[PDB]
């Protein structure tokens, strides 16, 4: 069983498909999958219980297949719909904090997170 | 009580528990007043205690709200500390006569807050030796002021040196 | 009520209302007859003045009065010696209660603060 | 009102309210605190504290008694330095340059000599 | 007066009692929505206890603790303070963090040397994933927390809502997580740095966790302690009533006595 | 003690328990008990007789009555007279004892006499001689010497505090012209304890010698233990320790 | 700047359509003054 | 009042108040030297106020009903319902309205305080209209004074709901 | 100071400030537990409660009332005695050893027959 | 103040200071003292003037008693004629 989780939500504490994104680029769980840990990037996210499938915009956390076939994903903050306008007005003021600005680098990771705004 | 209270010009209450608090003489401040007011002390003393009544009227009201517990920001805290040193200082064991030219130094002290720094535990010593560093050095210091008893602008710095030379003991 | 009791052999019972208004006015009545009041400003006979209508009132081999009263204690008071001097001479109290009565019970008597010395 | 006047009966009962609520408080703030209170009484706590310190005004015999230099300030002028300083007009100036000061001209005087 | 002395100090410990009954409740309100954002912070928890469990673990020293600034949330702050006491006799090489005030006092006076990094303004929200990020960056940059080959965590794990322990747990090292038993169960990967993420990710994931452990049971704690106030006020009210009755009676008759004292003559 | 806690029982029962000493043989042992009932309602007094005939016990005590229909100044000579009737057995050198209930009432009853004879009113408005009132019948109970014959004639006077007042002007007086007091805590009454007894103001300033050794031995220390329970419970409701926890269960039992 | 903090600034910055809800906003900004020690000795509070 | 109420006719008579009256007899009876009593006040102050406060009286329809309202005014001294002289009046008169000062400083006025107003005729003779839609109000209002001191953040919303009809 | 000897009046005036003091928080103490006291003052109320109870001697003439064997202390031996139980050198005993006896030596023994 | 809280004692203070100006010269300056006991103790009064005595403010002192077993009239009395002096 697929477990999701953030700290202020519970999303799926198996599940048929889950596709991830993580450092290892995208990773896929399928019924049983191999036991792995993998850190998860600053992400889209999609889970299907059978065909049955949702879309989750996740900004990286932590993915481990448990040897029992727990799929503990555990993130900051997952629905896609909710992300999605005021994040362009967004991207245009991190593109200007890119260019006057840890605060160049908080200033690179917003870059990241228009990189993954594009996505949507 | 009530007859005289009204006759005279001045009531100086004093208060039992802080006889037993260790403040002797025992004069509860809060209840002391004199309605003729200044213009029968010392100019210099006159200057110096200028803030004293408001410091430790202050000192009064914060030590209520310490008492219910309740969390206390640094600027009450200065107040506290403060108004703690300011009790000691008022603290003076019976039958010591305290003249003015070397009441003024240690009012000015306090007032001026060099004694906010000093540990609460060693003020009455701190008091002894300040005192008798003024009579080592500033001995001149205090005969001005026991003479002209109105602190001038000299006076006023030449204490404020006297106070900083001898404010880490 | 004796004549009825002693003379017609029935048994009565004897309301009185406020016997607060007992005291207070065999208090006045003393005043007035020049008497030092005592404490609390009740009458030096006040333990007579008690004594004499609460003793009348008893368990006679022909009937037997039988005595409802009504305290109407001074502020709230029992340590004021109008109540003592009543409390002395009660031998059960029934205490009715508004909250009884807001629980829809009538009687409006409550059970718990309803006490009595011949419960024995 | 209809003796006072409307408007000097107007700011007059938004000083007394408000200091009233102010004494209410001062209980709960004992022990509680300050951040336990509404916010709107938060603000009428700092209001109430600025109220509570442009009524000392100085006496002009009170430059012998200490020193403080009286501030006659007229009638009309009170009415219209009270109203201000409720309305929020200078709920920007700090708490302390109301003490011992006059109205609301002195005030901002008082502002900028505690600004330098 | 006596009378007047009396009666104005029956009326603050009348305030005093209706102030601790307002306080008891506003804290039940406050409580319930602790607890709330505990059940799913302790879900997420949860999960990753799973990682650490499956894998074994195999763990100066570092110390952190958890409390509020505020006070008059019951013993937890020396219920704890003694706790963390209890452990720095062990380790005497123990460098203190202090995540808030009332702990911060307790423990500074104990030893003022360890105090090396504390926190403030923690209590008034309940744990949010922004303080404990913020809090975890700090802790590995200011404390370097892992040159300290042990770390542990004291919190008050909630264990009835009418009790309340201090618990501690340790947290586990880059280091422990290179040699866990199992790792071989688990797909790491040589090219990812997984253990120095990892650590840092359980750094956070787990305190955040022990920080919303601790403030579910410190507000418990208020409720409970002021419970017990609002009762310990009755009893001084009740108490405060029989002598102001008392006094009542005997300033009738002390005045009475005056007015008959003139009549007599 | 409490106003009607019942308490002429705890006095009564004292009474009945003579009687394996009073229907006993030795005058020494034959205690002839005289209860003084000032103030009382003639229901109460005829409840008493009834009480004393029920357990058989009237023929070894004598009851003097001052009901309170009875006169003021009756009351007041009420429990003079009986103390001269007690003391007849006193000095007839048989042991007795007297239990004057209540003394309280006997103060109510000089406070009218001294009033309605206009003499300016004291503390509490007792009149200022009522020291006097109470000194003089109290101090006439003694345990005599061999050569007055050994006389015995014990005292128990029963005093009703106003709302457990113990510095009541009346109780403080009477207090202090006794020695030891059985205070009986009202809190403990209402919380089942009969007889109440309180024993942190309960005292007998001169009764330790009276004791017969057995209950000197068996009983060594039980003050002491039961005044470490009363502490123990004071500062239970903070943590316990097992050493406070076995005083407890031991305290409690 | 660490790996749950370079995970925080996106989550931050995540929480941009308005719909936000109060946990959100509490979960995006907060409030601390962490007061660095030494030995007795603070190097003074500075906003976290 | 008795006249126009011999006359079966109606009216109100406002004794505006028994405090001065009750000081007045006082310094008959002290001058006269007369038996003092209670808090200096007159032995039988009792009696004077019992005297005039029982003449008011809705008669019957034999007397060919009329009535004589009353509306006795009694200051209070520090607001002591304790003091002699209030304690006779209130045990006397058949409800109070309890004024209070704190309300009015706090800009209520009328500043009757409802929790120490009471009626112990009050709703027998109320407008049946003015009945009917105020039943709630009494209840409402009891309501508000019990969360009152709720009004210091996180609050029920059953409290709230309360606080915002209490307050309006 | 004079009389006895400053080291009696230093000694006494201790022991009236911890009283004075345990007097003082007698009120909060009651309203609040004393883990809601400040960790200065609880040490302080902690002695107090001690010094209280460590006061009492049994009377050689209520020996048999009390049925305590009374004790008489020098007035030599009370000045250290209190002296050091305000540095709080043996503080660290029972409440109850300090209870009912005399001097600081049979606070001790009593301590010892306790821990048994 | 509450009574023998060193009642006597915090008044004798100001009789000490009274040293400074009295040592010295120009009357105009100095402050003779008088004290009046009125009630007290014979003991009571024969502590005070031995401190005086002590301090030597006996040589500056003029002490107006009426102890507590002189008579009430000479008690009433105390007060006024004290003034006189």
């Amino acid at each position: 069983k697929l477990q999701f989780a953030l700290p202020h939500e519970t999303l799926y504490s198996e599940v048929t498909q889950v596709n991830l994104p993580a450092k290892s680029g995208r990773i896929g769980v399928l019924a049983n999958h191999v036991p792995t840990v993998e850190q998860l990037l600053p992400g889209v996210v999609e889970v299907m219980e059978g065909s049955n499938s949702k879309k989750f915009f996740i900004s990286g956390g932590f993915a481990t297949v448990q040897p029992d076939s727990q799929l503990c994903v555990t993130a900051i903050e997952a629905p896609l719909e909710s992300f999605s306008e005021n994040i362009k007005n967004l991207l245009a003021e991190a593109k200007k904090n890119v260019s006057s600005s840890r605060e160049a680098a908080e200033a690179a990771i917003q870059v990241e997170v228009l990189e993954n705004l594009q996505s949507v | 009580p009530t007859n005289v209270i009204s006759i005279t010009d001045g009531q100086i209450f004093l208060e039992a528990e802080l006889f037993y608090k260790g403040i002797r003489p025992a004069i509860n401040v809060g209840l002391s007043v004199s309605r003729v007011g200044s213009a029968a002390q010392v100019k210099a003393l006159k200057q110096v205690a200028g803030s004293l009544k408001l410091f430790l009227a202050q000192y009064r009201e914060v030590a209520a709200f310490a008492q219910f517990g309740s969390d206390l920001d640094a600027s009450t805290k200065q107040t506290l500390v403060r108004g703690e040193r300011l009790t000691q200082l008022l603290k003076q064991n019976q039958y010591s006569p305290l003249a003015t030219e070397e009441q003024v130094p240690l009012i000015y002290a306090g007032v001026n807050g060099h004694l906010d720094g000093i540990e609460l535990s060693r003020i009455g010593e701190f008091e002894s030796s300040f005192l008798s560093y003024l009579k080592s050095n500033h001995n001149e210091l205090l005969t001005e002021i026991r003479e002209k008893g109105e602190l001038s602008k000299e006076l006023l710095a030449s204490l404020k040196s006297a106070t900083e030379s001898f404010v880490a003991t | 009520a004796e004549y009825f009791r002693d003379e017609e052999g029935q048994d009565v019972l004897l309301f009185i209302d406020n016997i607060f208004r007992f005291t207070q006015a065999g208090s006045e009545v003393s005043a007035l007859l020049g008497r030092i009041p005592s404490a609390v400003g009740y009458q030096p006979t006040l333990a007579t003045d008690m004594g004499l209508l609460q003793e009348r009132i008893t368990t006679t081999k022909k009937g037997s009065v039988t005595s409802v009263q009504a305290v109407y204690v001074p502020a709230d008071d029992l340590t004021d010696p109008a109540p003592a001097t009543t409390f002395a001479h009660l031998d059960a109290t029934t205490v009715l209660s508004r909250g009884i009565s807001e629980l829809g019970i009538y009687p409006a008597v409550d059970p718990l603060d309803s006490k009595s010395r011949l419960l024995d | 009102a209809a003796v006072v006047g409307q408007e000097h009966y107007d700011v007059a009962s938004k000083v007394q309210e408000t200091l009233q609520t102010y004494k209410s408080l001062q209980d709960i703030i004992a022990i509680l605190g300050m951040d336990e209170l509404s916010e709107q009484d938060k603000l009428t706590v700092e209001r109430a504290r600025k109220i509570q310190r442009f009524l000392s005004q100085p006496f002009a015999v009170a430059e012998v008694f200490t020193g403080i230099p009286g501030k006659l300030v007229r009638l009309k002028d009170t009415v219209a330095s009270f109203k201000a300083v409720l309305e929020g007009k200078y709920d920007n100036i700090p708490e302390h340059a109301f003490y011992m000061v006059g109205g609301i001209e002195d005030v901002v005087a008082k502002a900028e000599k505690l600004a330098a | 007066a006596t009378l007047k002395e009396v009666e104005m100090r029956l009326k603050s410990i009348k305030n005093i009692e209706k102030i601790t009954k307002t306080m008891k409740i506003v804290a039940s309100t406050r409580l319930s929505k602790a607890e709330k954002a505990k059940i799913s912070a302790k879900k997420m928890d949860e999960a990753e206890q799973l990682f650490y469990k499956n894998a074994e673990t195999k763990n100066k020293e570092l110390i952190v603790a958890i409390t509020s600034d505020k006070g008059l949330c019951g013993s937890i702050h020396s219920q704890l303070a003694k706790a963390v006491r209890r452990h720095l006799n062990d380790q005497p090489n123990a460098d203190i963090v202090t995540i808030g005030d009332k702990i911060k006092m307790q423990l500074l006076r104990t030893h003022p040397n360890n105090i090396k990094l504390s926190i403030n303004g923690i209590g008034k929200d309940a744990p949010t994933f922004q303080e404990s990020a913020l809090i975890a960056d700090k802790l590995l940059s200011v404390m370097k927390a892992g040159t300290y080959p042990k770390i542990s965590i004291f919190y008050n794990d909630p264990v009835s809502s009418l009790s309340f322990e201090p618990s501690e747990k340790p947290i586990f090292n880059a280091k422990t997580i290179e040699q866990s038993p199992s790792f071989g169960k688990f797909e790491i990967d040589t090219d990812a740095n997984v253990p120095r993420d990892l650590f840092e990710y359980t750094l956070a994931n787990q305190m955040l966790t022990a920080m919303a452990q601790g403030y579910a049971a410190e507000i418990s704690a208020r409720r409970n302690a002021m419970d017990n106030a609002s009762k310990n006020a009755g009893d001084m009210i009740n108490r405060y009533s029989i002598l102001y009755n008392r006094t009542r009676q005997a300033v009738i008759t002390n005045e009475l006595v005056d007015i008959i004292t003139g009549a007599s003559s | 003690g409490d106003r009607q806690t019942g308490k002429t029982a705890v006095a009564l029962d004292t009474i009945l328990n003579q009687k394996r000493w009073n229907n006993g043989s030795d005058e020494s042992k034959k205690l002839y008990c005289v209860y003084v009932a000032v103030g009382q309602k003639r229901s109460t007094v005829a409840q008493l007789v009834q009480t004393l005939e029920q357990h058989d016990a009237m023929k070894y005590s004598i009851i003097v009555a001052a009901t309170a229909s009875e006169a003021a100044p009756l009351q007041y000579l009420a429990p003079f007279t009986a103390a001269s009737i007690g003391e007849w057995f006193r000095d007839n050198g048989k042991h007795a004892l007297i239990v004057y209930d209540d003394l309280s009432k006997q103060a109510v009853a000089y406070r009218q006499l001294s009033l309605l004879l206009r003499r300016p009113p004291g503390r509490e408005a007792y009149p200022g001689d009522v020291f006097y009132l109470h000194s003089r019948l109290l101090e006439r109970a003694a345990k005599l010497s061999e050569k007055e014959g050994s006389g015995s004639l014990t005292a128990l006077p029963v005093i009703e505090t106003q709302g457990g007042d113990v510095s009541a002007y009346i109780p403080t007086n009477v207090i202090s012209i006794t020695d030891g007091q059985i205070f009986l805590e009202a809190e403990l009454f209402y919380k089942g304890i009969r007889p109440a007894i309180n024993v942190g103001l309960s005292v007998s300033r001169v009764g330790s010698a009276a004791q017969v050794k057995a209950l000197k031995q068996v009983a060594g220390s039980l003050k002491l233990f039961l005044a470490q329970y009363r502490e123990v419970a004071a500062f239970a409701q903070s943590d316990l320790d097992a050493s406070t926890k076995q005083t407890l269960v031991r305290g409690e039992r | 700047i660490s790996y749950a903090a370079y995970l925080n600034v996106a989550a931050q910055a995540i929480r941009s359509t308005e719909l936000q809800t109060a946990s959100v906003l509490n979960r995006s900004q907060t409030d601390a003054f962490y007061t660095q020690y030494k030995n007795a000795s603070e190097p003074t509070p500075i906003t976290k």
